[PDB]
């Protein structure tokens, strides 16, 4: 057990042994990083791959070359939090040590003839965090896993589109990770039909034709020759048996000097079987039979040397005798049966009109170029690119070995390119399906899809960026000097560090990823997708793809995804999903051993287990031997089934073993419909954590375990104690068994204030600890924002009872008390962005001072000397922050304002204001600044004060740092000077440092005077080093623009909690708006004066089936009837043994759930703590389907002293009576999310307009204007109307002389119209009269 | 599906009964999606046929249309003679079963005291001048539209 | 044009133009020189592909890309479909006084009323005020007006309540399938930043109060008063003109509120007695005397006419639960007794009304439903109405049919193991078993929740 | 515009040879001339950016609608 377990226990009610513990949860995104980046010897992943495939590099043709070698890392510049601040990215250099080699090819290969080794930069690559992510101008992102459809090769079968037929349509498909495609398919009319990358339709045959083959070894390998045998009057033949096999007879067919079957017959698969048993295979017939098969190859009378036959042509009987005057005694022939045998190869020979493979060629280059004449050289470079050059062409081998197993064959590896055999058994694959033998295969199946992680991303954009180069490589190695030119004379980086940085942070993966709760990171970087590249999209996608296949059942859970078009397409993770080698998933099963389930594990794939069977963990354990009863639900082959129990060889793990964790924290879930589950666990993320932790009591286990992983939050990594504190920041020390002991070995957690999301939120830590504590490794320190004791908390527990309330929840709207805003306990707060900025212009700078004319001086009165606000202070609307002014030009004048500046005579000068100011209807308070100049330009006064401040505040940071390490270093300094001599009572008292130069003895105090010598150098070493560093690291100025001169940021925050108008809800779809607060005097109130906290609507849970929800509010009651009561054995304030017999009596309270307890192991204080933490509550912890029961939440009433009903007897309190009957009353718990009214509010009278056509603009931030589309129209013509939406386009939108006069009329009280005609008319007008058009209009 | 559910919400599922509701309820969702874009869609079409009718005249002047006849095929009525032509107008001279009971001028409204009247009798086919016998030159006269629900 | 950070965009057009003058001028050039006419023959198709690329791009063939491989915009492309001006820029609009918020209901309000937050309103109806400071003295001119307004004097609000009375509103919910998506109302304002709304009117915009946001635009001139008033006033327009039904169904509580209080058992007290009119039997109620659930012999009085306009006295005796007795007490003199003696769901009250339409119209109809759904709503709270996990109720014998079910599956599978049985009649067999063992346990769980 | 060709070739070589971006003052040392002409060199460095590219997550409105009409009039102004 830990410590922060005895802080407080949550309690358990699941009744199944579990034998695997959850894993880490984000391995993936950190495995496949690694692997991109770090070494591969052989085995090749990442980098090394890249580059071995494209190099080595020869010159334009030969002469020099180009050998890599191998890579460099550089550590960073900055840290993360500097590169956080300036907004710039963290990233890593790279170096790659290179060598060039010239040969003489003057010579035979005269190698020694000059080398340059050198090792060069070329692009810095961005990094990842611990957590998992990355970071990037000052801005935190991470990208997705995608899921596509692998490589390899697929079959399929469309429905007759040709509908007329009603017929089949069998194709056949490969795919390479690069390069080119591939599509045979069948036509309607039993014809092949081929085509590379969706081109026209071209037969199959003539890419054989292609390739150098002859119609002899075609038909060699393709059909089963039927063959005969005619010895100078008349024929025989020779049947493999089963070839009339369910067919009719034409002839007598007979055997030697018998009849099996007569004309016209069945040919029994008996006749067959006495073919097949009486041993005869030659049979004279009539040799008329012949007329309609086929030659074989063209046997000719050579004697001659002319055609008789040619191949692939039907026989005939007076060519029988013109071969029979050849001699030839027999030629073989071709076979059909149409249904075991398909002819339609041979068909489509006989279409084919072509015969070589050089004009094969011709039409395939003209096809792939068509207007290109034929030219015999581009014609074979451009077939030998295309199909067997590594360069521009590959499988990637999952692809090769997926494909060798769809054919069944022994092997799993080689090339990413093909043979020749690979086209032929597909061909003979596709063929055989169409006779029927075999199967298509289905897409969804997750065996035939791969998901794609980061490091193959960013392989692919770094080697292209590696091409772009060697493209101009190869333009300039054989040209020039071969002895000057350096390696790196040719190399230019910025290829490569352009796509990669155009990657991270421009493709539609990355994004800014979610700062509102723990689980929004780990689910937003634990999701997946089909999107993008490699991709798919909504409109071209339907809905086979987004719905559910039987394999998911492991990996992934169908219940966490949104509602809007893209449903499908994503499909969150599972929980204990482990991927493969490959790029393929696997989920763990349990073995099965002869009845037995043993413990060991195996992880399996999306395939296997179809083949196996699978049972389920539901099932009661008959105690460690078998399992209880025969029959048993189980499921293999994609649906289940009822098994025996010898008959089973698996089972699953957990009752979890497919859910997404939204999907997993609700308990009961069970008790309710799919669809409203969904729709909470994805009402689960909008949420704040709000100014506290108030925990859920009731949950399932997984808080903590997301907690920790999020990496929000602090943790120990060595076991130690305490030894000193702050709000600021912790120090501890560490064990001496846990100590190394050169190291210092003293750690440190500075931690995080309030601090932007980017949500615009706030975030903080705190401790949740003690000081002269103990402490081992994980052991949590500090929360995160949304946590409380390292166990996950969001929202609060709370009062509702069940009833209407006089129209305010009518349609599950919500009420509450106004106890709970006073208590601010939803209060929330938002930190808040602006900025200005100083630049250079044609005029000149802007510049940043107080002084600024036209001023209320109150105004300037919050502001320093340089024209800056002070810290801490307040802000309305409208308010300034900075005094930026702008060199003017000059102001034509009017009459009128000349005539008033004649009177009075004042002035402006050549330069305004530029002062950035507060937006409107926005107040708040001010908390930081940050200001950033260039290097070069002088740093202002303020900017000297934050400078200075900075400066300041990190070395006293840093001297802190020091101070408390080498004081804890002078361990040496006492057990060192008091021994090697000792004068202690003499010592003590005197000063620390003249002690060198005490009695001095032999030479061990020699050794004791220069190491300690030495060591006080490194005291004035370590001081110079790291101070001076971090000095000039500060002190430099930025890296920004031109133009720009320095800026500045004010970092703000704002007082929010709750109002009308507001949503929130719980974890079980309940949603609401809120629509009022009331009093406490008209709520109602229990007979013991207990009011209620919030009232909603009962009506419409069996409308949504949100069943499961109710359950728990009993359970909610229940745990405040143990807190309550144990708060008066507080007050009360009786003894130990008491409550501690009560506690392990509750804890013992359910039948056989798993967790144990033994407290006479505690000590009095551990047991009073854990009862002052449980004061006011006892959480609880079933888990989803090992979930509880009624039972033992009625046997815990009984034990709290309640209801069975938990349902009782309520008063009113605006007229004081009763109600008519009981109530359900409990606790339960909700939470808050980021649809809020001010968010959502906006209104305009006038203002911002565009210049393209003159009607205003859409957009808060902007002003915006609002919409009116085109059926609000149709429904006011409806009415009839037509002065309205008259008006509605003229004036509001377009039509300028009218929105002027009518406004400056309305001022007068004149509520009249003036119309015209619009300007977005006219706009149409004239781009078309831009097409040539004579558009005009009559006069009336 | 061969095998069925054997529980309910308050006997708490299991873990393929849910799982099994999963895509039922997943594939109603999809349906939901995309209903709309086919509506608006064929919404605008239906509507930019009808950018230009309207009302000009009070009566065409014109000859009767169609008969109505109830829609009692299959079962018993599921709109009866009564209830649809509530509200429009009549063809022409007609009467009762009770032979020579005539109710018209070849034109009358016919609010449901009438449908009462002759819900009385067996009437069970009757005429009515629709738009498509109305011969207004760009417009339609009001009798052989009928009545202003709303109003 | 520039943007603030120095830098230019430009409309692409302008590069689809400059290209071709230059080509134009290059052959100018060549002109004077009789050169081989093959090269001019060159640069005559570059000017053909260059202008029909412009005009329509992906028309003749190949997209031109800028830089970015990135196609380009013909003339055409700001005129079609849905980024054409037509209905992005002519149909689909953005309007000046206007704005939007989300909703909530107004349950005591008076549906041609609506609910309003102010500010919005401070500033939608910013010029009038702007104006009648003026007309008044207080702030002559405009900046004078805007500064007492930013300063928003008591005065101001004042002057606000002067504007919006008579001063009307219109909405928009999205989207509008019918043209009851959008009724004109009468402003009534609130303390806050949502919306309330009278909940009746939800079904016309099917909205639902769980995230709703909807918005505002202003009858701003007279002849849109006028018509506000007068037709979209949602008085104005309570029948579907698709079909004449009303779209007025009050939908899920105070038909609850109803049902329960008018209601014919016999269960509570104060039974087989007399009363002289409701008015001492809502006393009595009120006092604690007798549920309203109990019937009773009782006096009733009651209006009729089969006249030109001219009413009919009428008084009697009648058996009658309470509830009956007391809400008899709004219904205006034409309807009677036998409306109000059975237990009310919703076609009863949707007969009701129009009935009471039929026979009086409108103005009646809707304070009708007004009072309905206050008292609904009221007596539904006295109601008491709650939900617990014994509400719900098994059957006890949910064991035994399914046992006896797997008994017929068992014997079917030996037959089918036997291989007697196609698969398909087996699969028929079972799912006509399942499904009776179904229908006849949804009969039981009715028949332990109905009257017993 | 040879000006910035030569800049650039001696940029590459910066870039190599300090693995890192450069400074004006050092490539204005080794090409001997002065700052503000890089600065309103990079200033005037760059080119258009094209009206309506897309700046919308999806095409969910082009660059189009961030626009402002700074240009006309204030009707409160006129009135
Ligand atoms: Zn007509």
């Amino acid at each position: 057990y830990s410590y922060t377990e005895k802080k407080r226990i949550r309690k358990d009610f699941g009744k199944r042994p579990q034998v695997l513990d959850v894993p880490y949860l984000l391995s993936i995104q950190l495995d496949s990083f690694q692997k991109f980046i770090e070494q591969d010897p052989e085995g090749q992943y990442g980098l090394e791959a890249a580059f071995r495939s494209v190099f080595p590099i020869q010159s334009y043709s030969g002469n020099s070359e180009l050998q890599y070698v191998s890579y460099r890392l550089g550590e960073p510049v900055f840290d993360v939090q500097e590169c956080q601040i300036r907004g710039v990215t963290y990233s890593a250099p790279l170096r790659v040590k290179l060598r060039l080699v010239i040969y003489e090819r003057e010579a035979p290969e005269g190698t020694v003839k000059d080398i340059k080794e050198q090792e060069v930069y070329m692009g810095e690559i961005p990094l990842m965090t611990d957590n998992g992510t990355f970071v990037i101008n000052g801005t935190e992102r991470v990208i997705v896993s995608q899921l596509h459809r692998s490589p390899g090769v697929f079959f399929d079968s469309d429905k007759g589109k040709t509908h007329s037929s009603g017929k089949v349509l069998y194709n056949a498909r490969i795919i390479p990770y690069r390069g080119s495609w591939l599509d045979f398919e069948f036509d309607p009319k039993d014809n092949l039909f081929v085509r590379i990358d969706r081109r026209r339709k071209l037969p199959a045959t003539i890419i054989l034709r292609a390739l150098n083959y002859t119609t002899e070894q075609i038909l060699d390998l393709f059909f089963e020759k039927v063959i005969f045998e005619i010895r100078d009057n008349k024929l025989q033949m020779e049947l493999v048996p089963e070839r009339l096999r369910g067919e009719t007879a034409s002839f007598d067919i007979e055997a030697n000097g018998k009849v099996y079957v007569e004309k016209g017959r069945r040919i029994t698969a008996r006749h067959i079987r006495q073919l097949e048993k009486d041993d005869v295979k030659l049979i004279e017939v009539p040799v008329e039979y012949i007329a309609g098969k086929v030659v074989a190859k063209d046997y000719i009378d050579e004697s001659t040397g002319e055609l008789i036959c040619a191949a692939n042509m039907e026989l005939s009987l007076d060519l029988l005798a013109k071969l029979s005057q050849s001699g030839h005694k027999r030629i073989e022939t071709l076979f059909t049966n149409d249904l075991d045998h398909g002819p339609y190869i041979s068909e489509t020979l006989r279409v084919d009109p072509t015969n070589d493979r050089l004009s094969a060629l011709v039409e395939i280059y003209r096809m792939m170029r068509p207007g290109e004449p034929p030219t015999r050289e581009a014609a074979e470079s451009l077939f030998e690119n295309l199909f067997f050059s590594e360069d521009r062409y590959d499988l990637s081998a999952v692809g090769r070995m997926k494909f060798n197993r769809s054919l069944l064959r022994e092997e799993i590896e080689g090339s990413g390119i093909l043979s020749k055999d690979d086209i032929i058994d597909v061909m003979k694959k596709l063929i055989d399906i169409r006779n029927g033998k075999g199967e298509v295969d289905d897409i969804d199946h997750l065996g035939n899809r791969r998901i794609r992680s980061v490091g193959e991303m960013a392989e692919n954009q770094f080697r292209v960026g590696l091409v772009r180069v060697e493209r101009a490589v190869k333009e300039r190695l054989s040209l020039g000097d071969l002895d000057t030119l350096m390696p790196q004379d040719m190399i230019n980086a910025k290829p490569i560090s352009a796509a990669v940085k155009e990657f991270f942070g421009s493709s539609q993966l990355s994004q800014f990823m979610d700062q509102n709760n723990p689980l929004s990171e780990i689910t937003h970087k634990r999701r997946i997708s089909a999107l993008g590249p490699g991709g798919l999209t909504r409109e071209r996608a339907g809905f086979e793809v987004r719905d559910v296949h039987p394999t998911h059942y492991g990996r992934v859970c169908p219940i966490e995804t949104p509602e809007g078009p893209n449903i499908g397409l994503i499909n969150s993770l599972s929980v204990y999903a482990q991927t493969n080698e490959y790029g393929f998933l696997e989920t763990p099963y349990r073995k099965v051993t002869d009845g037995v389930v043993t413990d060991e594990i195996h992880y399996l794939s999306a395939i296997e287990e179809g083949n196996y069977v699978i049972a389920q963990a539901n099932s009661n354990l008959d105690e460690e031997g078998h399992f209880v009863e025969d029959l048993v639900t189980c499921r293999s082959k994609g649906e289940s089934s009822l098994f025996s129990r010898d008959q089973v060889d698996y089972m699953d793990v957990s009752t979890q073993q497919v859910v997404s964790v939204g999907a997993s924290l609700i308990p009961f879930l069970e008790h309710d419909d799919a669809n409203r589950a969904l729709m909470g666990a994805n009402m689960q993320r909008q949420a704040v954590p709000t100014l506290r932790a108030d925990k859920p009591l009731v949950g399932t286990g997984m808080e903590r375990a997301v907690a920790v992983d999020s990496g929000v939050t602090a943790v120990a990594k060595r076991g130690g104690v305490v030894q000193y504190v702050d709000a600021s920041r912790i120090v501890i020390k560490v064990n001496e068994d846990e100590m190394y002991p050169g190291e210092a070995g003293i750690d440190i957690y500075n931690l995080t204030k309030y601090t932007r999301s980017n949500q615009n939120t706030c975030i903080n830590q705190m401790p949740c600890v003690s000081l002269g504590e103990p402490v081992e490794r994980g052991d949590v320190l500090a929360d995160g924002p949304s946590t409380d004791l390292g166990e996950l908390a969001l929202g609060q527990n709370m009062r509702v009872a069940f009833m209407p309330w006089n129209g305010y929840n009518f349609e599950d709207s919500i009420l509450v008390s106004e106890r709970v805003v006073q208590e601010d306990r939803f209060t929330t707060i938002h930190i808040q962005e602006l900025a200005c900025v100083s630049r250079d212009t044609k005029l000149g700078p802007e510049e940043i001072t107080a002084d600024i004319p036209n001023v209320g001086e109150a105004a300037l009165s919050k502001l320093d000397e340089s024209g800056i606000v002070y810290i801490g202070a307040e802000v309305t609307g409208g308010d300034i922050l900075v005094g930026k002014v702008t060199p003017k030009g000059e102001t034509q004048l009017t009459p009128e304002e000349k005539l008033l500046r004649a009177i009075f005579g004042e002035k402006a000068s050549d330069v305004k204001d530029s002062s950035l100011r507060v937006p409107n209807g926005v107040s708040g308070t001010v908390i930081d600044v940050q200001v950033f100049t260039r290097d070069g330009v002088e740093k202002d006064k303020r900017a000297l004060e934050i400078e200075e401040m900075q400066l300041k505040q990190a070395k006293k940071d840093l001297s802190e740092e020091l101070q408390i390490l080498e004081a804890g270093l002078f361990s040496r300094i006492r057990a060192v000077l008091v021994a090697g001599g000792v004068e202690a009572e003499k010592l003590d008292k005197l000063p620390r440092d003249r002690w060198l130069e005490l009695g001095l003895t032999d030479e061990e105090k020699q050794n004791q005077l220069e190491q300690l010598a030495e060591q006080y150098d490194e005291l004035k070493h370590e001081f110079e080093k790291k101070l001076e560093a971090k000095r000039r690291k500060i002190t430099q100025g930025d890296d920004l623009a031109p133009g720009v001169l320095k800026i500045v940021k004010v970092y703000l925050a704002v007082k929010r909690r709750i109002q009308p108008g507001d949503k929130m809800a719980g974890r079980h779809g309940n949603k609401g708006v809120i629509s009022k607060i009331n009093p406490i005097e008209d709520m109602p109130y229990d007979e013991n004066g207990t009011p209620v906290d919030i009232v909603l609507n009962p009506l419409g849970v069996p409308s949504r089936m949100n069943i499961g929800q109710i359950l728990e509010t009993h359970l909610g009651m229940a745990a405040k009837g143990i807190g309550d009561k144990i708060n008066a054995m507080l007050k009360q304030q009786q003894e130990v043994a008491k409550l501690r017999e009560f506690i392990q009596r509750a804890y013992d309270l359910g039948a056989d759930v798993r967790q144990k307890v033994d407290l006479s192991t505690f000590s009095d204080e551990e047991v009073m703590r854990l009862a002052e933490n449980l004061r006011k509550g006892m959480p609880i912890a079933t888990p989803v389907f090992d979930g509880a029961k009624e039972a033992e939440i009625k046997e815990l009433l009984k034990l709290g002293d309640l209801p069975t009903s938990g349902q009782i007897r309520l008063y009113d309190g605006r007229t004081g009576e009763q109600f008519e009957r009981p109530v359900t009353v409990g606790y339960m718990y909700m939470l808050k999310l980021n649809h809020l009214v001010d968010d959502k509010m906006h209104a305009r009278s006038t203002g911002s307009y565009s210049l393209v056509t003159q009607q205003p603009l859409g957009g808060k931030a902007q002003f915006g204007g609002q919409r009116f589309g085109e059926m609000e129209v149709w429904a006011l013509e409806a009415y009839g109307a037509a002065y309205t939406l008259q008006e509605m386009l003229t004036v509001k939108s377009d039509d300028v002389n009218g929105r002027t006069k009518m406004y400056k009329n309305i001022v007068d009280g004149n509520h009249q119209m003036e119309p015209g005609m619009p300007e977005s008319f006219n706009v149409l007008l004239k781009e078309i009269r831009s097409l040539g058009i004579n558009i005009e209009l009559e006069d009336e | 599906i061969e095998t069925p559910i054997t529980a309910n919400f308050r006997e708490g599922l299991n873990v393929l009964q849910y799982f099994i509701s999963t895509h039922g309820a997943r594939k109603g969702l999809a349906d939901t999606a995309l209903k709309t874009a086919n509506s608006g869609y064929l919404t605008r079409r239906l509507v930019d046929v009808a950018q230009d009718l309207v009302v000009t005249e009070d009566d065409c002047g014109t000859h009767e249309g169609i008969m109505m006849t109830p829609v009692i095929e299959g079962g018993d009525v599921k709109e009866p003679l009564r209830d649809r032509v509530l509200g429009r107008v009549t063809a022409e001279d007609v009467l009762k079963p009770g032979t020579a009971d005539i109710l018209v001028p070849r034109n009358t409204l016919l609010h449901e005291q009438w449908c009462d009247l002759l819900e009385e009798n067996s009437v069970d086919a009757v005429k009515v001048r629709s738009v498509v016998s109305c011969d207004t030159d760009f417009g339609v006269c009001a009798h052989c539209y009928g009545r202003d629900l709303a109003r | 044009v520039p943007l603030d950070g120095g830098r230019f965009a430009t409309s692409d057009l302008n590069d689809l133009y400059r290209r071709v003058i230059n080509r134009n001028n290059r052959l100018k050039r060549l002109l004077d020189l009789a050169a081989p006419d093959i090269i001019v023959r060159n640069e005559k198709r570059m000017l053909q592909e260059a202008v029909d690329a412009l005009l329509d791009n992906g028309r003749r063939g190949r997209a031109i890309t800028g830089s970015n491989k990135r196609p380009l915009k013909s003339l055409a492309d700001m005129i079609k479909g849905k980024q054409g001006r037509f209905r992005q820029n002519l149909l689909g609009k953005r309007v000046d006084y206007s704005g939007r918020s989300v909703i909530t209901v107004g349950p005591y309000l008076r549906l041609h009323q609506c609910g309003l937050p102010k500010k919005m309103a401070l500033e939608l109806f910013k010029p009038f005020i702007y104006g009648k400071l003026e007309l008044r003295g207080l702030a002559t001119t405009i900046k004078a007006a805007k500064k007492m307004v930013e300063r928003e004097e008591a005065v101001v609000w004042d002057i606000l309540d002067e504007v919006i009375r008579e001063h009307p509103v219109l909405l928009n919910r999205a989207p509008t399938l019918h043209r009851l998506g959008i009724q004109a109302f009468e402003p009534v304002l609130i303390e806050g930043k949502a919306i309330q709304l009278h909940p009746l009117v939800c079904a016309a915009y099917n909205a639902d109060f769980d995230g709703d946001q909807m918005a505002v635009h202003v009858p701003l001139t007279l002849e849109a008063q006028l018509e506000a008033r007068a037709l979209m006033m949602s008085t104005n327009n309570i029948l579907s003109p698709a079909n004449g039904e009303p779209i007025i169904v009050p939908s899920q509580d105070v038909v609850l509120g109803l049902y329960y209080m008018t209601r014919d058992c016999v269960n509570a007290k104060g039974e087989g007695m007399v009363l002289t009119g409701p008015k001492e039997a809502e006393r009595l109620y009120r006092s604690g005397l007798a549920s309203l659930h109990a019937r009773v012999k009782v006096r009733i009085t009651e209006y009729e006419k089969d006249a030109n306009g001219e009413l009919v006295a009428k008084t009697s005796l009648k058996d009658t639960t309470v509830g009956r007795a007391i809400l008899w007490m709004i219904v205006p003199k034409g309807l009677p007794y036998s409306i109000v003696n059975q237990a009310l769901g919703k076609k009863a009250i949707s007969k009701m009304l129009n009935t009471c339409y039929r026979i009086l119209g409108l103005k009646p109809t809707v304070i009708f439903a007004d009072q309905i759904m206050y008292t609904g709503f009221a007596y539904a709270a006295r109601s008491g109405a709650s939900v617990g996990i014994d509400d719900m109720v098994i059957p006890e014998k949910k064991h035994e049919i399914i046992s006896e079910a797997e008994a017929e599956v068992a014997e079917i599978q030996e037959q089918f193991q036997s291989g007697l049985v196609t698969a398909g009649e087996r699969y028929n067999k079972v799912i006509d078993i399942w499904a009776a063992a179904n229908d006849r346990v949804s009969k039981a769980m009715m028949d332990n929740l109905q009257t017993e | 515009i040879e000006t910035i060709n030569k800049l650039n070739r001696i940029s590459r070589q910066m870039l190599q040879e300090m693995g890192r971006e450069p400074t004006p003052e050092e490539l204005a040392e080794r090409m001997l001339m002065p700052e503000d002409k890089i600065r309103k060199v990079l200033k005037i460095a760059k080119e258009p950016i094209s009206m309506e590219t897309p700046i919308g997550d999806d095409e969910d409105s082009h660059l189009g609608d961030f626009i402002e009409d700074t240009t006309l009039e204030l009707p409160l102004d006129s009135a």
